[PDB]
């Protein structure tokens, strides 16, 4: 890698970048490229897993909180729940009761609740200080070794290109993990790409690179308070404490206009590919809540947002308002057994991001829906 | 129930009520004359119906943490009344009693 | 000017059903929000429930199944049916148009609001003795 | 390193209640408290060891 505290995605393990990368022409090279078939995706997902898993090793499990809490909803509404429990404190001999509060989506009913992983495995909650936000990778060649690059304009991810050159490294890539659409990443230059490896199968995705960024603004208005409780000697648990003020919904906003803007890109050039059909875009079908929403992470939280408002329409020959789910416990990469605890953070959340492209499928007039959870296909 | 404050005609009044908002709220303010029904004076935390001075105000609905209060600027022998107090706040449960009201006391009759 | 007069028995006896009345003047029943008020002597003012067309009533959780409102369009009167009185339910009852308005705090498509109750016109109320 | 990643039996360091009621007219039936996977709740399991 080379790149340029305490980020997730800054271990230190490679080495910094070159101040003025070069970049070479060939002339009259023609280079034969598939996307598809390409390892540099296989290298960048495995270093991501190694990045993140090293970054949670040296701190505190929370192993000592799978004790049946008594869950209530006494002081917070006229989603969340207020749990009391018994833990150790750092004298072996000594517990104390104390609170918490907690999302639903991360208890489970079995003295009424358990944590939703305590079944499974142990749950390490997120060192505190260790920072989420992406940073860009970029990714050299050793010696012996040369990257190309394609510079063909209207370049889809197969075939010959007719512009090909020579790069010391990529650009740098955002580690950014998000499902149903892509945030953050390279707009297309002349018009919205489909690409696909087989454009007329169902168990192949859609990547559809948009040439104009549409911004999504994602909140978090309750001001959750953080509080610190002592499980163990030198080990502290972040809980959520009492919110003040209103309880409200997390949720995203999208200009209506400048969605319907890009779905009547997106169709015109789908049409291109499909025959002239009506074309339909559906909600997911179902499943985890990975699959099933739009998940990133905002400042810090993890958000599920429900999609429905914007995959619903048929095209033929304002703001959008998003409601989003909140959780505490989450399983990044589809690694079952691997469970992590984002502490909450302290005062209100805002984040703004631009949804640079869209993940679809298509189903057995067409039928498209969002989805797919693996993590290469954003890659 | 009742608490008391005694102001003398001129000064300012501070009548305060139930217990610390927990999230946006609409506090209404009744005055009640011994011997008569109860009447409005402030709605909506500061919005007050025709018939009611300028000299009624009180604290706003976006706080939270905080007690309702209503100021009643240079008090007149006429504001010798209880005041009483109906909370409506978005975490609680609607209050179908008003809550315990202040009396004030005008000086020098 | 909207005036609201009001009579009862005066003397009603425990274990009975206690009717009061509301005589709406100036405005009609049929348009307006009503509400019942009582107040105990010497303790702040309790709210009965209140009454609307369009099956828009509500009651005191503590008088569920003690409190019936109506009203009568025709006659244009508004009225109180408390059954089972006891000695807690010697009051001074008070008949009072209500208006209404919502609070917004949130998003409103996700119902993130209230709607609050207070009462303008108040009449001059009637005093109940459970004996 | 095969042994490496999984169970340790620390948790079963416990008295064992041990037996020949139901095995022969070598093998013991022991009978021990364990934790569950909620640290503050026990139960009783049983199981069979070589002597
Ligand atoms: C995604 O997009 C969505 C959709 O676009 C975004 O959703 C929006 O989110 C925001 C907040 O997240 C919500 O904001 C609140 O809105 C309410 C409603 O205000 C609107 O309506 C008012 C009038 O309606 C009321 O009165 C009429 C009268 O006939 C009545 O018919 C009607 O039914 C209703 O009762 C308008 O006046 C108001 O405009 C005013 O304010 C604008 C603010 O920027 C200003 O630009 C305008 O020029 C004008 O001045 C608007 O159209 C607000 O009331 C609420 O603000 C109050 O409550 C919050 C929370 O408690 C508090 O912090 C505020 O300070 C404020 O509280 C004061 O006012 C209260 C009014 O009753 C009062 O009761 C309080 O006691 C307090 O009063 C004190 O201060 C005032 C200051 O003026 C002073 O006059 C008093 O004397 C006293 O000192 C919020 O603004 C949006 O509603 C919501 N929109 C929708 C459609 O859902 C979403 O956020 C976006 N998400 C992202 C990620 O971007
Ligand atoms: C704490 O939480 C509780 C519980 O959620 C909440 O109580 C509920 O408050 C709401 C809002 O006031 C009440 O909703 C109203 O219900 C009536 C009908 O309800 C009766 O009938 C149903 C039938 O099943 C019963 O289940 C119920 O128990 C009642 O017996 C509706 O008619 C109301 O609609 C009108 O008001 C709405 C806004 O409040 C308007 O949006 C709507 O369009 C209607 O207004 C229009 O029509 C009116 C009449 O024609 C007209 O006068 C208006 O001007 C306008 O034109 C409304 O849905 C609900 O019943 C309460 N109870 C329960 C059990 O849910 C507390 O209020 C809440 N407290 C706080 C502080 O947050
Ligand atoms: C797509 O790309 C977008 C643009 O890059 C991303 O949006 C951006 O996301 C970042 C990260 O979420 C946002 O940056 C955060 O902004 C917060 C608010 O800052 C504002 O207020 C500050 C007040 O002092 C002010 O200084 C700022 O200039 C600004 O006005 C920051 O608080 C937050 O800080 C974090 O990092 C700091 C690094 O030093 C750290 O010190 C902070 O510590 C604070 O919070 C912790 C929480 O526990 C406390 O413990 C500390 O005591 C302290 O209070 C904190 O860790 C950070 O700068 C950025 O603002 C946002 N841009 C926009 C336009 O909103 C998208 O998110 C990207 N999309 C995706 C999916 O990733
Ligand atoms: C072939 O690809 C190269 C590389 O992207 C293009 O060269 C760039 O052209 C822009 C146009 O101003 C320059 O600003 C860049 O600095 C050039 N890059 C390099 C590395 O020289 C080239 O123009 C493309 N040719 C065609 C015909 O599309
Ligand atoms: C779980 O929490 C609830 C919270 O309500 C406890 O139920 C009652 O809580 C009130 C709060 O003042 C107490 O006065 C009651 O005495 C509680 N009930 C009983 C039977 O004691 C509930 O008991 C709690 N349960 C556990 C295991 O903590
Ligand atoms: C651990 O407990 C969880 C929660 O009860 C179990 O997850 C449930 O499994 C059933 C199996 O049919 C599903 O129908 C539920 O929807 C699951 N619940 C949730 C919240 O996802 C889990 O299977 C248990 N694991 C083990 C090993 O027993
Ligand atoms: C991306 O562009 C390439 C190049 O034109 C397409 O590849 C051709 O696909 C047709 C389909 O019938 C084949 O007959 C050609 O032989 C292919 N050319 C080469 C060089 O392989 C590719 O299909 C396009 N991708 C999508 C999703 O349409
Ligand atoms: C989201 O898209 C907007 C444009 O719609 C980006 O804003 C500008 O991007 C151009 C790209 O060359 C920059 O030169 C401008 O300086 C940017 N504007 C500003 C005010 O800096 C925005 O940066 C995009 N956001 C992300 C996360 O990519
Ligand atoms: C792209 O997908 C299409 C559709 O699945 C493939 O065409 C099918 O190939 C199978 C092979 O057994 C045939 O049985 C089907 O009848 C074909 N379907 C159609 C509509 O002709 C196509 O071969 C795939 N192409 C690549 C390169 O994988
Ligand atoms: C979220 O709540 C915190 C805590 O109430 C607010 O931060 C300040 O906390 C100190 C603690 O003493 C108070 O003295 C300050 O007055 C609080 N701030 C203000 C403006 O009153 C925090 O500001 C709240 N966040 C938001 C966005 O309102
Ligand atoms: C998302 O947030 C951005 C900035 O916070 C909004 O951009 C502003 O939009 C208003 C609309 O009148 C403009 O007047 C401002 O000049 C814009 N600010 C900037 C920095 O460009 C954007 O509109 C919001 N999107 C949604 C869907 O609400
Ligand atoms: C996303 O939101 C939509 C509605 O905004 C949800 O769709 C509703 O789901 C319930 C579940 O039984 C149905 O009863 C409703 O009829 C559905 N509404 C509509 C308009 O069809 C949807 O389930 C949510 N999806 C996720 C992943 O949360
Ligand atoms: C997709 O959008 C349509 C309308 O654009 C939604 O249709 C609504 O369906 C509900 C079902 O109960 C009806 O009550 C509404 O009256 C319909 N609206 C209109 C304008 O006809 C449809 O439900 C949306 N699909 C999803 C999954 O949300
Ligand atoms: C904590 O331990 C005490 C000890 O008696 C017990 O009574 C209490 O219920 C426990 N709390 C919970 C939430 O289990
Ligand atoms: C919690 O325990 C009480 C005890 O009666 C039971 O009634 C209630 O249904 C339980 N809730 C859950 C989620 O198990
Ligand atoms: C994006 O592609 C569409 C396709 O017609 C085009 O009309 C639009 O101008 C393009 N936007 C940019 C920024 O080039
Ligand atoms: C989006 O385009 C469709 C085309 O039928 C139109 O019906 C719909 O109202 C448009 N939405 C917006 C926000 O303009
Ligand atoms: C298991 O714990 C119970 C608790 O009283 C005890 O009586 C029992 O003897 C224990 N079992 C064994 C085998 O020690």
């Amino acid at each position: 890698c080379a790149s340029d505290k305490r980020n997730v995605w800054a271990t230190h393990a490679c080495v910094p970048t070159d101040p003025n990368p070069q970049e070479i022409v060939l002339e009259n090279v023609t280079e034969n490229f598939n996307m598809w078939k390409n390892n540099m995706v296989e290298q960048m997902h495995t270093d991501i897993i190694s990045l993140w898993d090293q970054s949670l090793k040296p701190c505190v499990k929370l192993t000592p909180l799978c004790v049946t809490l008594n869950c209530t909803n006494v002081n917070v509404t006229n989603e969340i729940k207020n749990c009391s429990f018994n833990i150790t404190t750092e004298l072996r001999d000594k517990k104390k009761k104390v609170y918490a509060l907690f999302y639903r989506l991360d208890v489970v009913p079995i003295s009424n609740y358990r944590l939703i992983n305590c079944n499974t495995s142990a749950i390490t909650q997120a060192c505190p200080k260790v920072s989420f936000e992406p940073i860009p990778i970029h990714y050299c060649a050793p010696a012996g070794f040369a990257i190309l690059k394609c510079n063909d304009k209207k370049f889809n991810g197969t075939g010959p290109c007719k512009n090909v050159s020579t790069v010391q490294c990529t650009h740098g890539i955002k580690p950014v993990v998000s499902t149903q659409l892509l945030l953050n990443g390279s707009l297309a230059e002349e018009e919205i790409i489909i690409r696909s490896e087989n454009i007329t199968n169902n168990a192949k995705t859609i990547i559809v690179q948009l040439n104009e960024s549409v911004e999504i603004n994602c909140t978090r208005p309750n001001n959750n308070t953080r509080k610190s409780i002592r499980i163990g000697p030198g080990q502290w648990f972040y809980a959520t404490g009492d919110i003040i003020g209103d309880i409200r919904q997390a949720h995203c906003n999208i200009s209506g206009t400048k969605w319907n803007k890009t779905l009547q890109q997106v169709v015109k050039k789908l049409r291109e590919h499909f025959n002239n059909k009506t074309i339909i875009f559906n909600p997911s079908s179902g499943g985890d809540l990975e699959i099933t929403t739009h998940s990133f992470n905002c400042g810090g939280e993890f958000f599920y947002c429900n999609t429905s408002g914007l995959f619903n329409s048929t095209w033929i020959g304002d703001t959008i308002t998003l409601p989003c789910r909140i959780k505490q416990i989450i399983n990044m990469w589809q690694r079952v057994g691997q469970p992590m605890y984002a502490p909450p953070i302290q005062g209100k959340i805002r984040c703004v991001s631009n949804i640079t492209g869209l993940l679809l499928t298509r189903d057995g007039t067409e039928t498209f829906r969002p989805g797919g959870g693996d993590m290469r296909d954003n890659w | 129930a009742p608490t008391f404050v005694s102001v003398a005609p001129g000064q300012t009044a501070r009548i305060t009520c139930g217990e610390e908002s927990l999230g946006s709220r609409s506090v209404i303010w009744y005055q009640q004359r011994p011997g008569q029904a109860p009447s409005l004076i402030i709605y909506n935390n500061n919005d007050r119906p025709s018939g009611i001075p300028d000299r009624f105000s009180g604290s706003p609905g976006s706080t939270f943490g905080t007690t309702a209060t209503l100021t009643i600027t240079s008090v007149e022998a006429g504001d010798e009344a209880d005041y009483y107090c109906h909370i409506w706040d978005s975490r609680r449960p609607t209050n179908w009693v008003f809550g315990e009201g202040t009396t004030l006391i005008v000086l020098s009759q | 000017q909207v005036h609201l007069q009001e009579s009862g028995p005066g003397l009603v006896k425990p274990s009975e059903t206690l009717s009061l009345t509301c005589n709406v003047s100036g405005t009609l029943v049929r348009d307006n929000y009503w509400s019942w008020i009582r107040q105990p002597l010497g303790k702040q003012p309790e709210w009965i429930g209140y009454v609307h067309d369009s099956g828009d009533t509500n009651y005191n959780p503590s008088l569920k199944s003690r409190v019936h409102l109506s009203l009568d369009k025709s006659k244009n009167l508004v009225s109180l049916r408390l059954t089972g009185v006891t000695a807690a339910d010697s009051a001074i009852y008070y008949c009072a148009t209500t208006k209404h308005g919502r609070r917004i705090y949130g998003v409103v498509a996700f119902k993130e609001w209230f709607t609050y109750f207070y009462m303008d016109v108040w009449g001059k109320g009637t005093s109940v003795t459970v004996s």
